[PDB]
């Protein structure tokens, strides 16, 4: 069985996300879907469960109207509306196929979650909308980097000269600041044989913007 | 009579007011209703009339 | 009562006659035997389990 | 509230490691407690249900138990796949909601101390022609993460709108951090020298780059 | 019922009436009592009543 769903990128708070954990590989008349988010580091926050035969749903004692679950029969999915998103619960959402059907509040003693589908990374914060920007990095053998600034939405694909000449790439994390922008870096561990005789080209391809930018390194000594 | 019991029934000597597992059990146990079972293990729906 | 003054046991899980009414239920014959085994198969000493 | 768990109940291989799941009076003691298994950066799964039996494909060596106020999970032997996370879940009547664990990481008995390789990279000539000067410096190939980055511009240490990040994890079990700034070009031309101070354990490694290099 | 074993168990077709081999292992396997294993791996004292 599988529990595939769509994926939502980063967005400004004050909106409503929408994902649909599709019930495929099994008949959807004898199971329940439980929703819980996994915050990085700290514990798990459980929302509730739905019913196929009915909207007979039970909500948590922490969130009442900020999260709403509704279902459908022909498409056989589940639709959520998360009104008034805040920037303190950046977590990935999981749908779990649990055995057992109950409608009362005194049932939770004998059922468990069997299979957990892969999550949809969802997170709350504002962001820029335009494409990335590749800036060259001067070398200090000698190694030169590839600086990428203000790329949204995450992630991006980095290709060194469209894969024609790459060697010893490095992966770096994203820095954090209050401006809401993120930056990426990538330096190649190249020897001193190709420093000024052969130039190095770094390209970043972005799918939402459908555009690319190029750098022009100018080493000096 | 109608009885709604949520506390733990004690089956030993220690007071099982809120602790269960060592000598006391939960009095409510759910039915095992599997469609792959036999005829004698099927959920029959019954009504009274007095 | 001698089966209760020897601390809280690890597990009193059993299926059969309740021990709360064994003082008046006289029986014909009874046998007892004990052994030492790994704790991963102590919950598997039950009727109808392999 | 949330269940109480140790932060990191590690253990050397070759013997058994025990982990406890202690909650409250109504949390564990009247309802059956559960144990879940999660891979690092992946979806979780059930580990023991009903404290006595296991699903198919789960090894027989794994075992759990309950006492009346806390739960005990017993495992023996650690390998390269035994650094996964272990969570404990329970339910109660007071809150009417599922409460998971706090997070416990177990590790075997890890690289020793070393010397970081600071790579101070000056901004390119293209950047200097765009009325900006991105003063960056990077470090790589050090373990563990104890680098205290600082600035010594030889005239005045001033910080404004920095972009400093923690050393993350690379693909070769190494760490790398970043400390960036999109400084004004006149401030960088006002400084005749630049060398970000990188120190790990005392044996610091420093690299300097001239404005004309 | 109970059975005892004096001869060496044979898992194939090999004469083993007091000698070991590739498949003529002893019918008894080592267990070990060490106070360094888990709580579940610790031995338990279990008694059964018939």
């Amino acid at each position: 069985v599988q529990l595939v769903q769509s994926g939502a990128e980063v967005k400004k708070p004050g909106a409503s996300v929408k994902v649909s954990c599709k019930a495929s590989g099994y008949i959807f008349s004898d199971y329940n879907i439980h929703w819980v988010r996994q915050a990085p580091g700290q514990g798990l926050e459980w929302m509730g469960w739905i019913s196929p035969d009915s909207d007979d749903t039970n909500y948590a004692q922490s969130f009442q109207g900020r999260v709403t679950m509704t279902r459908d029969t022909s498409i056989t999915t589940v639709y959520m509306e998360l009104s008034s998103l805040r920037s303190d619960d950046t977590a990935v959402y999981f749908c779990a196929r649990s055995v057992g059907y109950c409608s009362l509040n005194s049932c939770q003693r004998w059922m468990w979650f069997d299979t957990w589908g892969q999550g949809a990374l969802v997170t709350v914060s504002s962001a820029s909308t335009k494409g990335p920007s590749v800036f060259p990095l001067a070398p200090s053998t000698a190694a030169l980097g590839c600086l990428v600034k203000d790329y949204f939405p995450e992630p991006v694909t980095v290709s060194w000269n469209s894969g024609a000449l790459t060697s010893g790439v490095h992966t770096f994390p994203a820095v954090l600041q209050s401006s809401g922008l993120y930056s990426l870096s990538s330096v190649v561990t190249v020897p001193s044989s190709s420093l000024g005789t052969q130039t190095y080209i770094c390209n970043v391809n972005h799918k939402p913007s459908n555009t690319k930018v190029d750098k022009k390194v100018e080493p000096k000594s | 009579e109608r009885d709604i019991s949520t506390e733990i029934y004690q089956a030993g000597n220690k007071p099982c007011n809120g602790v269960a597992g060592v000598n006391c059990y939960f009095p409510l146990q759910s039915y095992g209703f599997r469609p792959t079972y036999g005829v004698g293990h099927q959920p029959y729906r019954v009504v009274v009339l007095s | 009562s001698v089966l209760y003054n020897f601390a809280p046991f690890f597990a009193f899980k059993c299926y059969g006659v309740s021990p709360t009414k064994l003082n008046d239920l006289c029986f014909t014959n009874v046998y007892a035997d004990s052994f030492v085994i790994r704790g991963n198969e102590v919950s598997q000493i039950a009727p109808g389990q392999t | 509230p949330v269940l109480t768990q140790p932060p990191s109940a590690s253990g050397p291989p070759g013997q058994s490691v025990s982990i406890s799941c202690s909650g409250s009076r109504s949390n564990i003691g009247t309802n059956f407690v559960y144990w879940y298994q999660q891979l690092p950066g992946a979806a979780p799964k059930l580990l023991i249900y009903k404290n006595d039996q296991r699903p198919s494909g789960v090894p027989e060596r794994f075992f759990g138990s309950k006492s009346g106020t806390s739960a005990s999970l017993a495992i023996s032997g650690l390998r390269s796949e035994d650094e996964v996370d272990y969570y404990c879940a329970a339910w109660d009547d007071s809150l009417s909601g599922h409460v998971f664990g706090a997070g416990t990481k177990v590790t075997v008995l890890g690289q020793p101390k070393a010397a970081p390789s600071v790579t101070l990279f000056p901004p390119s000539s293209e950047e200097l022609q765009a009325n900006k000067a991105t003063l960056v410096c990077l470090i790589s190939d050090f373990y563990p993460g104890a680098v205290t980055v600082a600035w010594k511009a030889d005239s005045s240490p001033v910080k404004a709108g920095v972009e400093t990040t923690t050393p993350s994890k690379q693909s070769n079990n190494k760490y790398a951090a970043s400390s960036y700034l999109s400084l004004t070009p006149e401030q960088w031309k006002s400084h005749r020298s630049y060398s970000c101070q990188v120190t790990h354990e005392g044996s610091t490694v420093e690299k300097t780059v001239a404005p004309t290099e």
